[PDB]
């Protein structure tokens, strides 16, 4: 039980992430409302076996968000500043618009590209070997939405849900090459992910509490599924099961579509502290880690729901075909 | 459990060897201290010069006085006591 | 040099001097 | 492969001591050899050669504590891992 | 300076009861103990057992050195960090 | 408390040589001599003397007397793990993988 | 010939299993192998 309260008693967890280079390493970001404390902005690092408090941190009075790590291995750290700028730090070392999203594009030959979606929608991208990083390199793409999801197999293509109620798609060759919109349910979508399995399946979730299986091969979505709290964070589970999860108000609603229908498979309120914030599952153990709106951290383990091990694994492509069948049924 | 392997003394002096060895085992954990215990004990009770080696993988060739020699195993320690001078 | 080498030793010393047995 | 570790005696007797421990190795050079027979040989040879009250000891891990006459003590090591002590008393 | 930083962080580490920073000798530079003679017998004889420990860990072969000696007992926790010049021991609660 | 559990114990993965030895210093069963018989003899004798020294210290001036050794498990990382578990008559040792 | 000796030997099974578990838990120490990343 590692319930971290380093300072963050008056902070609010904005993001939680894990490290592939160190599978036992996790980095969290929070935003503070009380300035009468240690410092401003947040990036905290710690391992699973290390002391509850964050082992390593970065100290400054700079509010920092849009955090991501070097793609090959944890050697460089990138952050998208609140004023549209971008900063990069050597890990092996001691604008009228904010940036919304950030991503590394791994080019193994050299440094790895940087893409930042701003709060207006427009996308920027660049990379430079000198990391003291100079934003002089830059490219701009005419982008309308805020959270841009990229195509796992073909990283140049991307999509987004816009406030106008559509879901735009395009790619890196031209920002205007392919400017149609996904219209599965045609709602103001603010979240997108991709099924981390065989297909080119992605998901997009709207302000109207609607979740949408964008199969890249289709213009009409597969399973127009539907549930309160779909504005907020969604995720594909790091299991063979295509498990879905939404989480607000110290409450998580969980879907295991691999064993049951689109009704919620589990739901859990948490009394540790109110208003759960960002979460993290690791593939290794079901020690699920979560933050709270009070800035604290916690974790629990429910191993019986780990895996079903027969239907999730090779029947999952059949399950996606079955979802397309459910579309033919909708028709 | 003393195990005499080659002794020269009379049965009484041998019994004294094993008794002093048992006492040294009861009191001192280090072989040097055990050997000094035994050597000083015999040099004091008798008179002259005794020498005691305590080991586990050990061979030697020494001269010694007549009926003044023992090579034995007390527990699992090799005790070689003798008198020269 | 001795202070810095002792420092390098003491770094990992503290590192796995915090990690104790847990459930 | 003689590796002398601690010397106290004269270099001639050094050389003869090395030769004698070598000859003992050849007298007992087989997996059935015992260090005790070579020890007998070393001590008896150094007796009949340089006088009595010699003492030969062979092993690799042990702890001795002995009294020795000056210029009559040697301890040494072998690439074959044979630590050999000899001394007169 | 790093000796200062590490002593400081050990002090910050709650559940510690008696700190014990010695040199390679039996000299307690600083100790959070109620009585010093107790720490004296330890900071003297424990280096003896540490010499025995380095002896045996090399008796295996010169492949590793004694990096730590961290023991946990029912009552407390004796952390020992062998250091080039120093040795960083602390009596903690075994939490 | 039987040969069945003992075989299970041998089946414990990661362990290389088990050495149970009576406090007299007699390795009764083993799985280290199964690789080299000259290892467990040296180890048993040396570690029995070590445990005697440990008794001295567990009875010297800070550790209250009448407190006995319970378990002395040591580990030389990248070399091996070596648990010592004292008994009234026995001593369970194991050389596992660290 | 003493079979009760072997039974007393088997009696060590509980402590030996607990110690096997403790060894599995304390298998590997913390590794912080030296590495250098572009050192610029």
């Amino acid at each position: 039980y590692y319930w971290s309260q380093g300072d963050q008693r008056k902070k609010n967890v904005t993001s939680i992430c894990w490290n592939p280079l160190y599978p036992d390493l996790f980095a969290v970001s929070l935003g503070s409302y009380d300035f009468t404390k240690q410092r401003m902005g947040l990036i905290c690092l710690y391992s699973l076996k290390n002391t509850t408090h964050p082992e390593y941190a970065f100290n400054c009075e700079a509010g920092v968000m849009c955090l991501d790590f070097h793609p090959k291995s944890a050697a460089l750290l990138a952050v998208g500043l609140y004023d549209g700028t971008v900063l990069v730090y050597d890990i092996r070392n001691k604008h009228t618009d904010p940036v919304w999203q950030v991503k590394w594009n791994p080019d193994t030959s050299k440094n790895y590209n940087f893409y930042s979606i701003s709060s207006d929608g427009r996308v920027m991208n660049w990379i430079l070997m000198k990391n003291k990083n100079e934003e002089e390199s830059t490219l701009i793409g005419l982008a309308c939405g805020l959270c841009f999801d990229f195509n796992k197999f073909e990283p140049h293509i991307f999509l987004v849900g816009t406030e106008e109620g559509k879901i735009h798609k395009c790619s890196r060759a031209y920002s205007g090459q392919y400017q149609e919109t996904y219209n599965g349910h045609l709602l103001a979508v603010y979240k997108v992910k991709w099924n981390n399995f065989h297909p080119r399946t992605f998901i997009s979730a709207s302000a109207d509490w609607t979740v949408r299986i964008w199969d890249s091969k289709y213009t009409s979505q597969i399973i127009c599924f539907d549930l309160s709290m779909m504005v907020v964070d969604a995720v594909w589970a790091p299991y063979s099961s295509t498990v879905f999860a939404c989480a607000t108000m110290d409450k998580v609603q969980v879907y295991d579509l691999n064993v049951d229908k689109l009704n919620k498979l589990a739901e859990q309120k948490i009394v540790k502290q109110p208003k759960l914030t960002n979460l993290s599952f690791n593939y290794k153990d079901p020690i699920l880690l979560v933050g709270d709106s009070h800035g604290g951290v916690t974790l629990v383990k429910l191993s019986p729901n780990l895996c079903k091990s027969g239907p999730e694994i090779k029947q999952t492509e059949d399950k996606k075909a079955m979802e397309e069948f459910k579309n033919v049924k909708i028709e | 459990q003393p195990v005499i392997k080659n002794s020269d003394m009379s049965v009484e002096m041998q019994k004294e060897v094993e008794e002093v060895a048992k006492k040294a085992i009861d009191y001192c954990n280090t072989d040097k201290e055990i050997a000094t215990f035994i050597k000083d004990d015999f040099r004091s009770r008798y008179h002259g010069t005794w020498h005691c080696i305590v080991g586990r993988n050990f061979g030697s060739f020494v001269t010694f006085e007549r009926s003044y020699y023992i090579y034995l195993y007390v527990g699992q320690l090799a005790i070689l006591l003798f008198k020269t001078g | 040099s001795m202070y810095s080498t002792s420092f390098k030793r003491c770094c990992k010393i503290m590192e796995r001097m915090v990690v104790q047995n847990d459930q | 492969k003689a590796i002398i570790n601690s010397s106290d005696m004269q270099g001639d007797l050094l050389q003869e001591a090395q030769d004698v421990i070598q000859s003992g190795i050849e007298n007992n050079s087989a997996p059935v050899l015992n260090i005790e027979a070579a020890c007998k040989y070393i001590k008896e040879n150094l007796d009949k050669k340089f006088g009595p009250t010699w003492q030969c000891i062979i092993g690799e891990g042990y702890a001795y504590d002995v009294t020795v006459q000056n210029n009559t003590l040697l301890f040494m090591f072998y690439n074959g891992n044979l630590a050999v002590l000899i001394f007169k008393s | 300076s790093e000796v200062e930083d590490t002593l400081n962080r050990i002090k910050t580490h709650k559940t510690v009861l008696g700190y014990l920073i010695v040199n390679s000798e039996g000299g307690v530079v600083r100790g959070a103990f109620k009585d010093e003679e107790e720490s004296k017998n330890i900071a003297n004889s424990i280096p003896l057992l540490t010499k025995k420990a380095r002896s045996v860990v090399r008796d295996l072969d010169p492949t590793n050195d004694l990096v730590f000696l961290r023991i946990q007992t029912k009552l407390n926790e004796i952390m020992v960090a062998p250091d080039d010049e120093f040795s960083l021991i602390v009596i903690q609660t075994k939490g | 408390n039987a040969d069945d559990q003992l075989k299970q114990l041998s089946a414990l993965e990661g362990a290389n040589g088990y050495v149970i030895f009576n406090e007299s210093g007699i390795p009764l069963k083993r799985h280290e001599k199964s690789i080299s018989h000259e290892k467990a003899v040296h180890i048993a004798a040396l570690v029995s003397d070590l445990w005697n020294v440990s008794k001295k210290v567990i009875q010297r001036d800070l550790k209250t007397p009448e407190n006995d050794i319970e378990v002395i498990r040591l580990r030389t990382k990248h070399s091996y793990e070596y648990i010592i578990t004292q008994s009234g008559d026995f001593t369970m040792l194991a050389i596992q993988l660290c | 010939f003493p079979q009760a000796v072997k039974d007393l030997k088997e009696g060590v099974e509980k402590c030996i299993y607990q110690n096997n578990q403790i060894d599995l838990l304390e298998e590997y120490f913390e590794g912080e192998t030296s590495e250098h990343v572009v050192e610029n």
